[PDB]
């Protein structure tokens, strides 16, 4: 149904993460953020709609029947493993180190 | 403010029953639609199916029909997700998640603490 | 050059949400879905097609559904007001099975239940025998009724009756109900075919939970309507054409017996059955209901793959409301297990009856809700109905991998479905008369000519300002449509306005407001497209017409 | 639809009494008057009395007086007819009716079945 893209990506703190996701439905897609330990929180929803609480370096754009979440300035509390849903659907998900 | 709490950290061995109660509070449970999460290590995760408290209105998925049952009481605000005949595969995180706006549930902003099972 | 001209009465609109007023057909009726605050109605006496006006509706956002929810729990419990209550009911039952003088088991799952209650004294006891049903019961044999512990069950006055009459929603002053008269429209989107109403056509409060009852029907073919489809949350409202015709009944005499429980307060129970203990059942047309299906899978095949597979199953769990198909009958709530619908499975390329087992339930949690419940009160005699299935609440199973093959399940659990499938074609708009254009001049029905060009549009202004100023909510709903008439008579008197309907002022019109060479803007362009394209200006052309008039006046005076 | 449910087919003897029940529906029983008319076979229909089931008050006719009572149980929504030292000029159907409108007694639009009494 939709394949996020890379399996993990291997980052330093201040980089910036791109997480692609391809989807085959035209649906709203939200990105969660799993943090080792806690629960998987709404990072973003709609594609580009920030979840409250959600510091403003997490943002999203693309064209088509694609999406990317861009992370700019990653910080010791991101590097958690990333996901994409579009309609009860789950990405394999992204490990971010 | 909104709160899920869960029981868990529930082992089965397979074949047995599993029962995870999640109590919801902070909002009207009759109204808003509460959805179950099978986050597996290593593998894809899986919703396993939506819950409308209202009439307990039950929506499992596919891969899981016959084998999950959810129920709910609405004078204790509490759902329940129900498993039977548990194999190797069903070891994973159990959430149960509310949406941030009821009218669409599938962006869920509010999940629980997470209930781990081992089997 | 152009000048801002002020239009007072022009056939322009929101999607603004109000408060309806109930309109219904004028002793027995007052007793049935009735509060008697709701004024007689009219024989239709306004339905002004709006030719030429293009609307964009949605039955799922919507204010009209939620009204009909509140309006009809409230509906409900003013008829369970003035009532018996049950509290002296909660009392230990001791319940047998029926029995038959032989050693087969329940039958009929009712269970024959001695209890003792309270009698029209305080000082003295009636010891009473019921017939139950198995699920009006839990065992605690002792049992006690299902709903004792959780909520304050209520009788129904044994004169009122559930069968369901037409309820018209009608526009307060200020506001317009529109119509869609599209054939094969649904529910979402825009409508070419509009029209305005003062009311709707009448709408039933039929009672149903997985089929929908003596609904209408589809004009063309089944249209199935969802906010979006491939979301499983949003229900699936089917509504048919040609109904499927469903004959209930419940075969059983039931005996109806009745005892004082208190000053005024008379317990109605069943007290025996002089025939056989026979399950209530409801009888599907069986070719008729295979053709409906077939129609259906050729509308979500529409929706889907034209080579999918779409099974059909039982409902997948839920309270009884849900997993069966709940109505009233007579009186009495017939449940019946749908599985003998929902079972077929269909591979893109008689006379018999599918006949549906159904409960009977007395105690009735309707809209599943805390603190209360109603306990229908038997009726003596066999019940029969023939009602028209007019349309469906359909579910489908999420988690759809292998989507060669979909499965989709009745649906309920929430009531708003059943009238969005009879609101999917209406919409509440508030008028805005005040309206601006740009001339020269620098100095039908209600909403008539709202699709026709501005100009012509703008001789029609008194017949739609004449259309204003025409218990605790509605009062506040027609306060708030006095208020609104004084805002805009009060600014058309700040712009000097007042008295004129169309007021030319001395207020030059900026080019980049939509200018169009006004050839356009009065031969081409209606007043809904006009607002709708200044619509983030208005607020600009107010504040300077009343720096205008204010200007004007003090040089003036 | 307003109906009147009427008693009936009894026979009595010179010197008995005899009391004739009406039920009456699809109207609000306290706010509309009843009255009580005898139609015997031959001589005019005599008019016996009207019981405004309210206050409860009654008229009986100049001939019926000391003869005729009439009753009503407000909670059953019935009146009752008692007519006492019956003799064989009261061979009659007895009828209950309503008028059409309830602001005008007379109009009788609504006549009971009719109690046949035999003397
Ligand atoms: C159930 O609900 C869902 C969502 O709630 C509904 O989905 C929406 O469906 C409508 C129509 O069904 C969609 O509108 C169409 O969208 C088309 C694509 O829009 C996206 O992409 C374009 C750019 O794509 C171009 O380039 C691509 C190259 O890869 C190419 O493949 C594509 O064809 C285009 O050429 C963006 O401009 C646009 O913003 C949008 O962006 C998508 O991706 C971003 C990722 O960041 C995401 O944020 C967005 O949400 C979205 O996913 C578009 O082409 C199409 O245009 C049509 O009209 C123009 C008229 O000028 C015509 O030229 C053209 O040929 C087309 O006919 C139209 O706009 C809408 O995007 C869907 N939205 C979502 C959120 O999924 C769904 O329909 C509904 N289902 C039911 C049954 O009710
Ligand atoms: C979908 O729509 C259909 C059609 O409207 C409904 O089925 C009707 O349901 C009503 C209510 O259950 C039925 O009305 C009842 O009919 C009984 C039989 O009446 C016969 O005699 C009368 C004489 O005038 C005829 O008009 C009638 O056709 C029958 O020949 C009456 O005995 C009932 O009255 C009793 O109850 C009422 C209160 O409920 C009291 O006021 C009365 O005094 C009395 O105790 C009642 O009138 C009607 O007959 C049904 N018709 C058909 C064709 O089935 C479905 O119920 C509705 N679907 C849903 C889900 O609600
Ligand atoms: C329900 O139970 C009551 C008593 O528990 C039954 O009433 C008795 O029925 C028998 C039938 O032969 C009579 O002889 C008794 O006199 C009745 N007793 C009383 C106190 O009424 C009743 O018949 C049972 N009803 C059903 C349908 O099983
Ligand atoms: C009110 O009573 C019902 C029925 O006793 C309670 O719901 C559950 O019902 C099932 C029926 O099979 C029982 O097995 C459960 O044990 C009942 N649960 C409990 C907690 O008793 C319902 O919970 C009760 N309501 C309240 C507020 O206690
Ligand atoms: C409606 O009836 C169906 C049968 O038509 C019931 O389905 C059965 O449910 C039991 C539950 O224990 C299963 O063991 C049976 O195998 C099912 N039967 C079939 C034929 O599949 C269903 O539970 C009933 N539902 C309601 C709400 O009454
Ligand atoms: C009543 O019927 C039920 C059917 O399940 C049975 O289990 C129960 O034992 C029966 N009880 C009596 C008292 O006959
Ligand atoms: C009713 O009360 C009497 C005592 O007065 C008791 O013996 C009997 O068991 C009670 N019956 C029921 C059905 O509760
Ligand atoms: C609107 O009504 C006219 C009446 O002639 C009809 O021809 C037309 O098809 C209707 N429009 C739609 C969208 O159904
Ligand atoms: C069905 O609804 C969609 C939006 O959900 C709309 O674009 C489409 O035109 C509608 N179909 C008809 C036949 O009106
Ligand atoms: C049911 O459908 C038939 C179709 O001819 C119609 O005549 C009848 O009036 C409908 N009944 C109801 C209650 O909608
Ligand atoms: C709709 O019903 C009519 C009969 O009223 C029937 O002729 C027509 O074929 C039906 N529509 C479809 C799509 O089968
Ligand atoms: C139900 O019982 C009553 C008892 O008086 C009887 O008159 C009536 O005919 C019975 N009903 C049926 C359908 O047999
Ligand atoms: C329902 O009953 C009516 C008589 O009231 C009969 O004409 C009709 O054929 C029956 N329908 C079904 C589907 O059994
Ligand atoms: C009747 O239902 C069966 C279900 O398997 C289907 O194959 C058949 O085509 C249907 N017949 C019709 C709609 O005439
Ligand atoms: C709608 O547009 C047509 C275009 O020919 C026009 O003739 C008709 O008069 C317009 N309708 C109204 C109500 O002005
Ligand atoms: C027209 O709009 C422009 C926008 O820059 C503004 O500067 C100018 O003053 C406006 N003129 C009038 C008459 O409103």
């Amino acid at each position: 149904v939709l394949t996020q893209s890379p399996g993990t990506l291997s980052l330093s703190p201040g980089e910036t993460a791109i997480i692609s996701c391809r989807t085959s439905q035209y649906g709203s897609l939200a990105w969660y953020q799993q943090r080792p330990g806690q629960a998987p929180r709404l990072v973003i929803y709609s594609g580009s709609t920030r979840a409250a609480g959600i510091p403003d370096r997490f943002s999203g754009s693309r064209w088509g029947p694609d999406y990317n979440l861009t992370i700019s300035n990653l910080e010791s509390g991101d590097f958690g493993v990333y996901y994409c849903q579009q309609y009860e659907f789950f990405g394999q998900g992204t490990k971010v180190q | 403010q909104v709160q899920l709490v869960q029981s868990g950290g529930q082992m089965k061995k397979p074949g047995e029953s599993m029962r995870i109660s999640c109590r919801a509070s902070g909002y009207e449970f009759i109204d808003c639609t509460l959805n179950w999460i099978r986050l597996a290590p290593g593998k894809r995760p899986e919703w396993m199916g939506w819950l409308k408290p209202r009439g307990g209105a039950v929506n499992y998925a596919r891969p899981l029909q016959g084998r999950v049952t959810m129920t709910r009481d609405v004078y204790s605000d509490t759902a329940f997700l129900e498993l039977r005949s548990l194999t190797v595969d069903d070891t994973a995180v159990y959430f149960c998640t509310r949406g941030k706006n009821c009218d669409y549930n599938w962006d869920f902003e509010h999940w629980g603490r997470g209930t781990p099972v081992i089997v | 050059n152009l000048w801002v001209t002020v239009y007072y009465g022009v056939p322009v609109w929101k999607d603004a949400e109000t408060t309806l007023f109930c309109a219904s057909d004028a002793t027995e009726k007052h007793n049935v879905w009735a509060t008697h605050a709701c004024v007689p109605t009219d024989p239709n006496p306004q339905e002004i097609h709006l030719e030429n006006v293009t609307e964009e509706f949605n039955m799922w956002k919507n204010n009209m559904v939620e009204q009909m929810h509140e309006d009809i729990i409230s509906l409900w419990d003013q008829s369970l007001k003035p009532c018996v209550k049950l509290t002296p009911l909660c009392v230990t039952l001791q319940c047998t099975n029926v029995t038959n003088n032989i050693t087969d088991d329940m039958r009929g799952e009712l269970k024959n239940c001695s209890f003792n209650m309270t009698t029209e004294l305080r000082d003295k006891k009636q010891k009473v025998y019921s017939l139950f049903y198995r699920l009006d019961v839990v065992q605690i044999k002792e049992y006690r009724l299902i709903n004792c512990n959780t909520s304050a069950i209520t009788q129904a006055c044994p004169k009122v009756s559930f069968e369901p009459i037409p309820i018209h929603y009608c526009a307060p002053a200020g506001f317009a109900i529109l119509k869609c008269k599209d054939k094969k429209f649904n529910g979402t989107g825009p409508c070419q075919n509009v029209s305005t109403v003062q009311c709707t056509h009448g709408i039933k409060p039929v009672v149903s939970t997985q089929l929908l009852l003596n609904g209408s029907l589809a004009e063309e073919e089944v249209i199935i309507r969802s906010e979006n489809i491939t979301n499983n949350a949003k229900n699936i409202l089917v509504q048919l054409n040609t109904s499927v015709q469903i004959n209930c009944t419940r075969p059983n005499n039931n005996t109806v017996k009745s005892i004082r429980i208190g000053p005024g307060q008379a317990f109605y129970y069943t007290g025996d059955i002089i025939g056989d203990i026979r399950q209530a059942h409801c009888n599907v047309s069986k070719a008729t209901w295979n053709e409906t299906l077939g129609k259906v899978v050729k509308q979500l095949r529409k929706h889907f793959g034209n080579n999918t597979i779409i099974r059909f199953a039982q409902s997948s769990g839920g309270d009884l409301e849900v997993t069966t198909h709940s109505f009233n009958c007579g009186g009495e709530f017939f449940y019946c297990n749908t599985s003998g619908l929902f079972n077929s499975t269909w591979i893109s390329n008689s006379n018999d009856s599918i006949t549906l087992p159904c409960r009977i339930k007395q105690i009735i949690n309707m809209w599943q809700r805390i603190g209360q419940a109603m306990y229908a009160p038997p009726i003596q005699g066999v019940i029969r109905c023939v009602s028209n299935i007019t349309g469906l609440i359909l579910t489908r199973d999420g988690g759809s991998t292998n989507s060669t093959t979909e499965t989709f399940r009745p649906g309920g659990g929430d009531m708003r479905d059943n009238w969005r499938s009879e609101l999917y074609k209406y919409k509440v708009v508030k008028i805005e008369p005040l309206g601006v254009a740009p001339t020269r001049c620098k100095r039908l029905g209600f909403l008539g000519a709202a699709g026709s060009t501005m100009g012509a549009a703008s001789m029609t202004l008194t017949v739609q300002a004449r259309n204003l100023l025409s218990g605790i909510k509605q009062l506040q709903a027609r306060v708030l449509a006095v208020e609104h008439y004084l805002r805009d008579q009060q600014l058309l008197g700040i712009w000097g306005c007042s008295g004129k309907l169309i007021c030319c002022t001395n207020v030059p019109w900026n080019s980049s407001w939509s200018n169009r060479n006004l050839s356009e803007i009065w031969d081409n362009m209606t007043w809904l497209q006009w607002d709708k394209e200044i619509s983030n200006y208005t607020q600009i052309i107010y504040g300077l017409l009343e720096e205008s008039q204010n200007q004007q006046e003090k040089n003036e005076q």
